């Protein structure tokens, strides 16, 4: 079945940059909306960004607005998330999901996703 | 008459000249917000057509069929945005009334078995494109138009159905 694999995790000093990638193998991601979720240690999971199927609708969270950028490619089934101006408060576990387009600043952001990924760990010194 | 009567007359003249006034700023704010209501009413057709022909509400202005948010502006309105079938209009940050400086109002619709009902009032947000329920806009912001600066018809709660 459809499986999501993330990559690009690591450790970056404050004020640096990092790039993630959520891609699927053997399946095409064209009728699904890709969204990124973050879970802090000891805190509930929240949303970060989401992109539409055709890559024309984007929305970010209040804390990450202006520093994060989401892009989508259709020739290769992969979605990129660019991180700029990292802060110590952004250290958490990052997930990628596929499903219906969602607004990351509403009640129950996870109600519109039917597929999930293992997740990657990102630490800011 | 005598001099005491003239002094009393002068005092009454001063009292009349130093009288208070009611709150006309609320009425002016309502008149200005009417423009935003009219501007936001014009985007209903595209959203309704997209919902009818695709089965889900548009997620942004790009596939709603309208221009950019910063381009839909008026003398007192600076931006109109569409998000999950919800239209939100924002006031200007200067050269407007003090009470309605940089505040938002929203319009949204709910589908029935034989009609489509439209609601107007304080800002709301829709999570998923296929949802039929709405909630309050945000809990960490103060950009809400007060009740006193809205028409009696444009006062609806997020629980209305
Ligand atoms: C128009 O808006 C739609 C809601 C959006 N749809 C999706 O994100 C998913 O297909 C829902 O399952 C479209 O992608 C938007 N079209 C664009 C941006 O070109
Ligand atoms: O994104 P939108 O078209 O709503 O415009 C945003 C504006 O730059 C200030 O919010």
């Amino acid at each position: 079945q459809l499986q999501l694999v993330e990559s690009g995790g690591g450790l970056v000093q404050p004020g640096g940059s990092l790039r993630l990638s959520c891609a699927a193998s053997g399946f095409t991601l064209d009728q699904y909306a890709i969204g990124w979720f973050r879970q802090a240690p000891g805190k509930e999971r929240e949303g970060v960004s989401c992109i539409s199927s055709r890559g024309g609708a984007t929305n970010y969270a209040h804390s990450v607005k202006g520093r994060f950028t989401i892009s989508r490619d259709n020739a290769k089934n992969t979605v990129y998330l660019q991180m700029n101006s990292l802060k110590p408060e952004d250290t958490a576990v990052y997930y990628c999901a596929a499903g219906v387009y969602t607004i990351v600043t509403g009640t129950g952001p996870e109600d519109g996703m039917d597929y999930w990924g293992k997740g990657t760990l990102v630490t800011v010194s | 008459f005598t001099l005491i009567e003239l002094m009393i007359v002068i005092a009454i003249v001063g009292i009349l000249a130093a009288v208070a006034l009611p709150a006309y700023q609320d009425y002016t704010a309502r008149a200005q917000v009417s423009e935003a209501i009219l501007l936001a009413e014009g985007q209903k057709s595209a959203v309704t057509e997209y919902y009818l022909n695709h089965g889900e509400w548009p997620g942004d202005n790009s596939s709603a069929g309208v221009a950019t948010s910063a381009d839909i502006k008026g003398k007192y309105v600076q931006s109109v945005t569409v998000a999950n079938g919800v239209i939100t209009a924002q006031m200007a940050s200067s050269n407007v009334n003090n009470e309605i400086k940089s505040k938002k109002l929203s319009l949204w619709a709910k589908r029935q078995n034989g009609s489509v009902k439209w609601f107007c009032g304080q800002p709301v947000t829709r999570t998923t494109a296929t949802a039929t329920d709405v909630a309050a806009a945000n809990g960490k912001t103060d950009d809400k138009i007060n009740t006193k600066h809205l028409p009696s018809t444009c006062r609806d709660d997020s629980s209305a159905s």
